């Protein structure tokens, strides 16, 4: 989930909106 | 700000500075 994508890995803007609601 | 590794309040603030009036949802165990 978004940890994965943006705290152990680079983060980026695509990701982010992923988890917008 | 969005590329690079974020990580606990630093990764829900870039959510919640992105995410605007949508509104989120951080699930840090899923
Ligand atoms: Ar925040």
């Amino acid at each position: 989930g978004i940890v994965e994508q943006c705290c152990t890995s680079v983060c980026s803007l695509y990701q982010l909106e992923n988890y917008c609601n | 700000f969005v590329n690079q590794h974020l990580c606990g309040s630093h990764l829900v603030e870039a959510l919640y500075l992105v995410c605007g009036e949508r509104g989120f949802f951080y699930t840090p165990k899923a």
